Formats: structure tokens, sequence, C-alpha cells
């Protein structure tokens, strides 16, 4: 310890760390090191350069050694803090800021970077002790004034962020800017804190005070209704969504809104007043008839004769104008299967009439004039409708009728190849999709429907250069390398499940890896934002970004690729020939087990020689991605060679089981893995619980619970 | 059918309708920077089943020219089963009268591609905006951008 010539080499190690480049400061590193390997700040030096170019455990090593032989030493601390946020373990790197900042207290930079790191943790306790300690350190800047109101608002101390908010504002008497665009988002913050400790009252009584400092005016309006129907003062009510209305009369729960100021409708259900409700509308016409929501929203409601008179003028008002989407509009009003019936005998109608007339019906030949087109939107209504009802046959007779009539239009193409795909047809589906794509090669959706449809026909390679057309193919794996890079994660899920059926489970796991990484990075890319967010003073913003990052990965797309990893992974136990990706012949030879063990040694022999030309062909590729810094090492083969596959299974299920109880299927998958597991106490729960909801009649239930009895009366023999 | 001010909640539904009409990507981080960094400008058009089928993507140029502030359009577009409606005109009117009261922008901007005929008609004629300029290979594929520009007066 103690040297004056190292001092300045030192300094130079931890200058060139700033200034990236960590080659140099490496350089000033080495010679101190090899005669005095008992420094532990040097090592750790050492460590995060080797870390910082890479890779990897090479660094962690001198990190580490440099750490227990400094105990010590805060420089230690911060050093692998640093590496650990880097390599996103942030329970580590949280508890390293605190010894770091232990060691130095005066160091307020680190507590700046421990704030996001238990931001993240959701560590909401010790965020709010940091955020204060923060504040001491410099109550002059806003920003730390808003971090401790809002850490305190997600503790559920209410209170204690009013005094907080109600403290700085007084700081302030002159004014008035500041930003005014951070007094504005400060104010409906502070209306939200009152709102959720001194109720709506009080709440309502200060927002109308702050109504000069707001400038988000939709932000301001919309929370006023809401306070205005809550506390029944609805003639304030009425005008107040009246306003919003005229901003924009395409917002639904405006009138859903209005409706309840008026008191012809409840919170819920619509009561009662039916005529004076449908009088609303009728005046809501008055407002620019541009906006169709007038006419469209009540037809939910409606119903039996006044909905078959307005359902009508409202199908005929679409067909007139050609609409190619009327289908899709009226489609949600199928929820009864009444109404359904309703539609379906109208445009049926509406076909033959166009048949020897132009006119609808019969009593429109009364009314005089006529139509050219509209046979075609009626036979793609009829086509779309059909299909959705499941007839399938009348169905494509329609679309043959409209495609006859305009063979270039391309949504007429759309609609018949999701006909033949129900039909279970995928081949002649796959090439009508690519007959639509066809009819137009500028466009992305097209494309990308097309390449869909060939990936559920189990053609990867051939939707792979459909969808090259359209993406980056500058660097990493093609189309669909840039497709992961975009999160793109219909086709990463598409893909891994056609690889799955054709029972290519290297890649199928690859893929479905890819959805992980999408969501992990979803999850991570908040981090940021426990700094830049109150930079910007986007308070109540914020706090949407911190609950929905709570619940990111309940989604179907990581349900999906979550499930069908288990379902791999479960064949990786089962069948010791799972490991080298069979074909679907081959797999079927094997499976059987009625082969003789002639056959079955050469079928190995061959697996394993195509295994090692993927592996070979794997090793290309990284050098591909390497001479072109963050590379990939799994092409893909790497995760289904597994030494456990019931280890990664049980990885996949973490995510899963939290919202299990909406989504049993987890309890069902939980069940038959620790079944595998011969943990059958932990097996016998996970199925009681999927029991529970859905269960005792449901097929997966028994079939689970029947494969329990199998393994559990196996561990024995009699 | 329901347009709307956009949410965090919804903001991945916005990457996943670009992602199916759009060549012209980002990643979801730069949604969410768009999200904090001006919240009320970014509207989103919504389905019976409370997916995005339509969106703008706004902001405010964080390096304005010669110092006056104006609204940039990063993207905009529509499913092609609801386009044909007017959701992409109503959600642009929306957008830009936030770019006006709560940040005071004096124009818009955007860019599009030359050979983008439904595009130009809809900011040109519909729109009201006027073509600034042309940049040359400004997309990957090196086709020309129409600079175009909407001044509020
Ligand atoms: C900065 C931006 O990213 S620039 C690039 C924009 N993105 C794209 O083009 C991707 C694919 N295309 C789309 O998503 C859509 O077609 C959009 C966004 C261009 C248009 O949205 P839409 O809702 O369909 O159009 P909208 O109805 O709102 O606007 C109306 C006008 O658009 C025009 N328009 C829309 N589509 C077309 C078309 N295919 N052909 C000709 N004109 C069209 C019409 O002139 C229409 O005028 P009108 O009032 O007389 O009917
Ligand atoms: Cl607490
Ligand atoms: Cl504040
Ligand atoms: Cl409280
Ligand atoms: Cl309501
Ligand atoms: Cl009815
Ligand atoms: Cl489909
Ligand atoms: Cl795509
Ligand atoms: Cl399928
Ligand atoms: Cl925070
Ligand atoms: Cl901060
Ligand atoms: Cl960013
Ligand atoms: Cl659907
Ligand atoms: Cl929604
Ligand atoms: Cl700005
Ligand atoms: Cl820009
Ligand atoms: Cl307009
Ligand atoms: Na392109
Ligand atoms: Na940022
Ligand atoms: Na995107």
């Amino acid at each position: 310890q103690l040297s004056p010539k190292e001092i300045t080499l030192f300094r130079t190690a931890l200058k060139c760390y700033e200034t990236k480049q960590y080659k140099k400061g490496l350089k000033a590193i080495e010679p101190l090191l090899e005669r005095h390997p008992e420094h532990g700040e040097s090592l750790a030096i050492k460590g995060i350069l080797l870390h910082s170019l890479g890779n990897t455990k090479e660094g962690y090593d001198n990190v580490r050694l440099g750490l227990r032989n400094d105990v010590g030493s805060g420089v230690c601390w911060h050093i692998f803090g640093l590496i650990s946020r880097a390599d996103k373990d942030y329970v580590q790197a949280a508890k390293c800021y605190i010894n770091a900042h232990k060691l130095e207290k005066n160091n307020s930079s680190l507590l700046r970077d421990l704030a996001l790191l238990q931001s993240q943790l959701r560590q909401y306790k010790a965020l709010a002790d940091t955020r204060n300690a923060l504040l001491q350190d410099n109550p002059g800047v806003r920003a730390n004034w808003s971090a401790l109101a809002v850490a305190q608002f997600l503790r559920g101390e209410y209170a204690s962020a009013y005094k907080i908010v109600d403290a700085f504002e007084s700081t302030i008497n002159q004014g008035v800017p500041v930003d005014t665009q951070e007094e504005s988002e400060a104010m409906l913050f502070m209306n939200l804190v009152i709102l959720k400790k001194d109720g709506v009252e009080d709440a309502y009584k200060h927002l109308l005070s702050i109504e000069k400092k707001v400038l988000d005016r939709v932000a301001f309006l919309e929370t006023r209704a809401e306070y205005e129907l809550y506390l029944s003062k609805m003639e304030e009510a009425k005008s107040t969504i009246y306003l919003l209305l005229d901003r924009n009369p395409d917002n639904h729960q405006y009138y859903y809104n209005l409706q309840r100021a008026y008191g012809y409708e409840d919170a819920s259900g619509k009561v009662l007043d039916s005529a004076e409700w449908l009088n609303l509308y009728s005046q809501l016409a008055k407002r620019y008839p541009k906006s169709e929501c007038p006419t469209r929203l009540p037809l939910e409601k409606l119903e039996g004769d006044e909905f078959l008179t307005h359902v009508d003028l409202y199908l005929r008002k679409k067909l007139k104008r050609g609409i190619p989407s009327v289908f899709v509009d009226v489609k949600s009003l199928y929820k009864d299967t009444k109404k359904c019936k309703v539609v379906e005998d109208l445009v049926s109608k509406y076909a033959s009439s166009l048949s020897t007339t132009n006119k609808f019906s019969e009593d429109d030949d009364n009314s005089q004039i006529e139509i050219p087109t509209t046979l075609l939107w009626t036979y793609y209504f009829l086509a779309q409708h059909f299909d959705h009802v499941g007839e399938l046959e009348k169905a494509e007779k329609y679309v043959d009728l409209a495609i006859d009539h305009t063979p270039t239009l391309v949504e007429l193409f759309m609609t018949k190849a999701r006909i033949s795909k129900h039909k279970g047809e995928l081949q002649t589906a796959m090439e009508i999709m690519d007959h639509a794509r066809k009819l137009d090669l500028q466009d992305r959706f097209i494309n990308g429907k097309c390449a869909k449809y060939m990936l559920r026909n189990d053609e990867n390679e051939l939707a792979a250069k459909t969808v090259s057309l359209f993406t980056r193919n500058e660097a990493v794996g093609g189309a669909v390398g840039d497709l992961a890079d975009m999160q793109c994660l219909w086709y990463m899920l598409e893909d891994g499940k056609s690889f799955a059926r054709q029972k290519k489970f290297a890649l199928a796991l690859k893929r479905f890896s890819t959805v992980f990484k999408i969501f992990d990075t979803w999850a991570d890319d908040q981090f940021d934002f426990h700094f830049f967010a109150f930079r910007k003073g986007s308070l109540r913003t914020y706090l949407d970004l911190m609950s929905w990052e709570d619940s990111v990965y309940d989604d179907p797309s990581f349900r999906e690729a979550a499930q069908g990893s288990i379902e791999i992974y479960f064949a990786l136990f089962d069948l010791p020939f799972a490991k080298y990706s069979p074909k679907l012949p081959d797999f079927e030879k094997l499976s059987s087990g009625e082969i003789n063990e002639e056959e079955e040694k050469k079928i190995y022999k061959k697996l394993k020689k195509d295994l090692s030309k993927r592996l070979e062909r794997a090793e290309k590729l990284k050098e591909a991605d390497k001479s072109r810094k963050y590379d990939e090492d799994p092409l893909g083969e790497n995760l289904v060679a597994t030494s456990e596959p019931l280890k990664e299974a049980q990885k996949c299920l973490e995510k899963l089981l939290p919202y299990g109880d909406k989504n049993p299927s987890a309890y069902i998958l939980a069940a038959q893995l620790y079944t595998r597991l011969k943990n059958f106490d932990t097996a016998s729960k996970y199925l009681e619980q999927a029991k529970v909801i859905l269960g005792q009649n449901d097929p997966t239930v028994i079939s689970t619970e029947k494969f329990y009895n199998s393994i559990k009366t196996q561990s024995n023999a009699a | 059918m329901d347009i709307r001010p956009a949410r965090i909640s919804d903001l991945t539904g916005m990457q996943n309708c670009n992602l199916h009409n759009l060549p012209e990507n980002y990643q979801l981080k730069y949604y969410l920077y768009h999200a904090i960094s001006w919240p009320m400008l970014s509207y989103v058009a919504t389905d019976p089943k409370g997916r995005v089928v339509g969106y703008v993507l706004a902001k405010m140029e964080e390096e304005p020219k010669d110092g006056i502030p104006h609204g940039h359009i990063t993207s905009v577009s529509v499913m092609r089963s609801y386009r044909h409606l007017g959701l992409a005109k109503r959600l642009m009117v929306q957008s830009q009268r936030a770019m006006v009261e709560v940040y005071g922008a004096k124009y818009m901007s955007l860019h599009v591609r030359k050979s983008n005929r439904a595009a130009i008609h809809l900011y040109r004629d519909t729109l009201q905006f006027d073509v600034q300029g042309i940049e040359s290979k400004y997309y990957a594929d090196g086709e020309d951008a129409y600079a175009m520009h909407k001044d509020f007066s």
C-alpha cells in the first residue's frame, strides 16, 4: 500500500474505463499487479476491464479476488455492482451499492444509482429511504422531490406524499415557470395523491383550483368528468363530457359517460329511458355526422324491431360506400347469436334483390335509384359471414362469386385463403395467400400474412424468403434475425410452433427462447426511466409504466412460448432420441418401438451424423457473426442438448404460475413436471389447484391425473 | 373504431401494428421513450377486443430547427382491414391539437417515401401538408423521402 509512482498509473486505469477502449487501461494495470497481486482495488480494476470488453468470468475472478482482499474498500464494491448491473443481476448489484455507499457515505452518485436498482427490484421500502437521502443531499432540484413523493406514493403512504408535494410547491411563491410542463404534470400527480387519500370530494375541489395550471386539456377534462359523475353532479358532467365530444367524438367512453350523466344509463347497464336513450343518440347525430358512433353504438344495446330498422340502415350505409371493413364492424354484434341470424337473413335478402333489380329488398324500387357494385361487398360480407359462422360451403361459394366479378381485389383472396384454412387444407390456403400478396407487392401487411400461412403449412424457409423482402437484411441471420431484433412476437411464435410439430426441437426451442428474450428485454427497458421520468417530470405516466411492468409477463405470447418449451423439454426427458431432433418419419418409427435393433441402430447412426453436420454448420454461422461486441453462441442446438430438461422446464414455469388462477394450464403443466420429478406431494397440490378451476370433467385434468397415477404407483413395485 | 389517447399498456400493441405495416420499426424502449417524454401526443385506434388497430407515434423535436418548437410524426399506420375509414386522419388531428396546446408547437413534420401514394394523398391533400423538400436515400433500401411540413397559422 501507498506508493507515489503507482498512483499515476492507478488513476489512468480508472480514467481509461470511463473513456471506454479498455485496452489502454489494462496496459497501465498489468506492470503493477504481477509484482503486487495482493492489492484488492487493483485486481478489481483489472477485472472490470477484462469484463467490459470481455469475456467474462475472467473479470469476475479478478473482481471477487480483489473484493476479498480489500474488505474493506468502496472501490471494489462499486465496481462489483457495475458488472452485476451490466450482467442484469440486480439483487446482487443493489447489495453492492449499499456496501459501496456504507464505505463512502459522501458519494451521492452511488445512491443515485442505488435508487434505480431498488425501483427495479420493486423494493419500495428501501427506495423511499434512498430517495430521501438524495433529497437531503440536494433539495435544490425539483426532481428529487418528485422522486421521493412518487416512491412514497407507491408504498401506499399518500399522506407522506402529500406533505412532500405541498412542501415543495410553497417554496416557489413567484414563478410561475419553472418548466410549466413539470408544473402541469406535478399538479395532476398531486390531484392523484389527494384522490387516493382525501377521497373524490376533495380531489374534485383541488382539480378545479389547478385548472389554470394544467396544459394537458384531455387529462383534466376526463378526470373532471370521472369526478362529477362520482359526485352525481350530472348537469356539470353533462357539459364537461360535451367538451370532450367536441374535441374527440370518436371516443366510446364519452358516449357511455354522457348517457350516464343524463341518467339514461347506469354505471353498468343501460336503464332505463330507452326512448330518450335513442333520442340522445339522435341528437348526437347533430354532433357532426363525420362520427359513426351515434348510429353504431346503439346497435349494441338495441333489440327486436328497432334493431332491424337501424341495422338495415347501417348495413345499407356501409354497403353503398363499398367499405371492405363492413363485416369486421358489425362482427362484434354476433355476441348474442340472435342478431347474427337477423343480420344473416338481412344480407342474404340483399344478395337476391340485386339479382333482378339494383335495389335492396322490394319496396326500395318505389324510392327508385340503383347501385352498380354493391353485389361485391354483399358477396364479400356473406363470404366473411358464413366463414365466421362456419358454413364454409356457403362461404366459399360467395368468395368465388366476388372473385369472378372482380379478380383484382386482394381482400377477396384473403378470405378465400382463410376458408381453405378452416377446411383443413393448408397447402391450397398458403397458395391463395401468396396470390393475394402477388396482388400487392408494396404492402408489408399482406406479405406478413402470407409468411404466416407458409409457417402454418410448415414451410419455414419459404416464409423466411418471403419476409426477406420487407426486412433490413444488414447483419444477423437474415430477415428472421432482424425480426428478433425488432421484437416481432408473432413470427418467432409461429416459426417455433412450426418447428415443434416438425419435431425440429433445437430450432423450436431457439425461436421460443427469443420470445423469452423479448419479454426479458421489455421487463428490463424500464430501468433508465427510474431516472429519466423524474427528469421530464412525467409522474402519472411513470406510475403506469411501473404497474404495467408488474404484469408484463402475463401475456398470451409468453404463455404460448413457455408452454411450448416445457412440452419440448418433457419430450427431451421422456424420449432418448428427442435430443437429435429426428425427422417426423424417423420420430414415429422410434416412438412405436416396433422396429428391431438392427434398424434402430441405423437410425441413431444417421441422427448423430446429421446432428454433427448441424453443429458444424452452427460453427460457420458463429464465425460469420463474429466477423462483422456481442455474438450469439446458441445458433439453436445448444438448448436441446441440455443435461436436465426438467430444470429448464421448471425455469419456464416460473413466470407462468403467479397467473395460474386465470390460466389453470400452468397448474396442469406443473403437475406434469413434478410427476416426472418423482415429487408427488408437490405434484398433487398443483393438480388439485387445476381441478378446482374448470376441473372434474376436464379432459386435460383427468389425463394428467391418469399420468400421475401411472408414475406414483411405479415408484414402488408389486 | 374507438380512438383515444395512448397509454403505457397499449404501447406493445402499437409496436405490433408497426411491425405489420411498416418496414421501418423500432424496439419497445423507443416507444417507452415517447410515452415518458411526450405523454399526451400519441393516439390509438382500438377494435372491439381492446387490441391496437391504428396508432400515431408523435413527439416534439428534441433539437428544434432554428429554435422554434415543432412536432414530428415518427410513425403512423392502420391495419389493412381497418383502412379507408378515417382512422389515420382522426388520429392525426387529435395528436396535432395536443402538440399546439401543451408544447406550443408552431408546426409539425414527417417523412414519407416518394412511392407511397396513400401516405402522400393523406398528408398533402386531406391534412394540408406542404412538401418541404426531398431527402436522397433516406430509407434503408435507398428510396428518397419527402419531407412534409404543416405550418399552424
Ligand atoms: C411518418 C409515417 O410513418 S409515413 C408512412 C405511413 N405508414 C404507411 O403508409 C403504412 C401502410 N399504410 C397505412 O397504414 C394506411 O394506409 C395509412 C396510414 C397511410 C392511411 O390510413 P387510413 O386510415 O387508411 O386513411 P384515412 O381514411 O384515415 O385518411 C383518408 C384519406 O386517405 C387516403 N387513402 C388512404 N388509403 C388510400 C389508398 N390505399 N389509396 C389512395 N388513397 C388512400 C384517401 O385519400 C382518404 O381520403 P378521403 O377522405 O377522401 O377518403
Ligand atoms: Cl412499506
Ligand atoms: Cl413536485
Ligand atoms: Cl395515509
Ligand atoms: Cl359509465
Ligand atoms: Cl333483435
Ligand atoms: Cl388469420
Ligand atoms: Cl412481419
Ligand atoms: Cl396448424
Ligand atoms: Cl423511483
Ligand atoms: Cl432523478
Ligand atoms: Cl431511447
Ligand atoms: Cl380474432
Ligand atoms: Cl383499448
Ligand atoms: Cl420537448
Ligand atoms: Cl427527428
Ligand atoms: Cl380533415
Ligand atoms: Na423495403
Ligand atoms: Na432514455
Ligand atoms: Na417496431
